[PDB]
């Protein structure tokens, strides 16, 4: 059964770095990519980046300097690390499995609010 | 970066109508385009990938078409559970981007 | 014949492999790179009387008949030397028999261990198609 589940801090001040976890089950992280996508309140989807099965990463052009994605294949976890947080980073964050150029399974998302 | 222009922003429709949603790419994405449906308060769900191929379990009333840079999703004889938002996404190299979304709502 | 990546890609698309059973074209070019290193005459003897033939390294005990392997099933119903051609039609038609569903490319160990999960589209970007 393919499952992806995000866990994150919920609320953060600009002085913190954000770390969100995606724990997956039902597939190996060596055979699939995992993408990270966010959606601001009542807005459309925004692509943040990905990590391929082989460990290579690719990022959204504008956000690349603030983002870092990594994974631990034995723990079945993928991490999105984000720093220099702004209030426009308030969104629902999603990890989704990529299988041969489509995102076929999505997590439920975690809501993050960026405060003062 | 290839940008996708999706239109319309909203569509009002009755059950049983056929509607069409379009995404135009600023550069050739070579058929690597996917469509997602997002119901109120749910995760996006894959509908169509590589322009025309229905995902497992999607009903045949959804059809995708397009080539090069203009692409369409057509929903024939839409049903109560088809109302929600729809998004297109390209997969030609990186960065990937999404269309701005179309809200399909009840008339 | 040793193919160039774009030329093999164009020939594969002409024979219906692009999105065959949901597999994008780059998968098929990445498999040929790691299996035969794009050589139509490639051959591999195994630790059993089977030998793998041609561009997609098709096995003589199961898919083609070489009249030399103990137990030949010959499910593609083809002689193994027909697969050693510079035209890839025979090799593609047998590969299409092998891949009966969306998990069938696991038939090639090199694709599963070296292509699956990587950016296989990199093999066709910039090719005319």
């Amino acid at each position: 059964q393919v499952q992806l589940q995000e866990s994150g801090p919920g609320l953060v001040a600009p002085s913190q770095s954000l770390s969100i976890t995606c724990t997956v089950s039902g597939f190996s992280l060596t055979g699939y990519g995992v993408n990270w996508v966010r959606q601001p309140p009542g807005k459309g989807l925004e692509w943040l980046g990905m990590i391929w099965g082989d460990g290579n990463t690719d990022y959204n052009s504008a956000l690349k300097s603030r983002l870092s994605i990594s994974k631990d294949n034995s723990k079945s976890q993928v991490f999105l690390k984000m720093n220099s947080l702004h209030t426009d980073d308030t969104a629902r964050y999603y990890c989704a499995r990529e299988r041969d150029y489509r995102l076929d399974y999505w997590g439920q998302g975690t809501t993050l609010t960026v405060s003062s | 970066d290839i940008v996708l222009t999706q239109s319309p922003a909203s569509l009002s429709a009755s059950v049983g109508e056929t509607v069409t949603i379009t995404c135009r790419a600023s550069g050739n994405i070579h058929n690597y385009l996917a469509w997602y449906q997002q119901k109120q308060g749910k995760s996006p769900q894959l509908l169509v990938y590589y322009t025309t191929t229905l995902a497992d379990g999607v009903p045949s009333r959804f059809s995708g078409s397009g080539s090069g840079t203009q692409y369409s999703l057509k929903i024939n004889s839409l049903q109560p559970e088809d109302f929600g938002s729809y998004y297109c996404q390209h997969f030609w190299s990186t960065p990937r981007t999404f269309g701005g979304g179309t809200k399909l709502e009840i008339k | 014949k040793v193919f160039g990546r774009c030329e093999l890609a164009a020939a594969m698309k002409r024979h219906g492999l692009d999105n065959y059973r949901g597999y994008s074209l780059g998968n098929w070019v990445c498999a040929a790179k790691f299996e035969s290193n794009f050589n139509t005459q490639a051959t591999n003897r195994n630790t059993d009387g089977s030998t793998d033939y041609g561009i997609l390294q098709i096995n003589s005990r199961w898919w083609c008949n070489d009249g030399r392997t103990p137990g030949s099933r010959n499910l593609c119903n083809i002689p193994c030397s027909a697969l050693l051609s510079s035209d890839i039609t025979a090799s593609v038609n047998c590969a299409k028999k092998i891949v009966s569903d969306g998990n069938g490319m696991n038939a090639w160990v090199a694709w599963r261990n070296r292509c699956k999960g990587t950016d296989v589209q990199a093999w066709i970007r910039g090719c005319r198609l």
